[PDB]
């Protein structure tokens, strides 16, 4: 994926990892 | 930038958080 923008705010989800992890 | 975003916030290579 390109990085933030293709992948929408990259939201930390909930710990650490490109767009939040299963955590 | 593409590298790091950050450095600083917990970050990791593509999160920038919004928001934690």
């Amino acid at each position: 994926a390109v990085g933030i923008g293709a992948l929408f705010l990259g939201f930390l989800g909930a710990a650490g990892s490109t767009m939040g992890a299963r955590s | 930038l593409e590298a790091i975003p950050c450095s600083i916030p917990p970050c990791f290579a593509f999160n920038k958080p919004f928001v934690f």
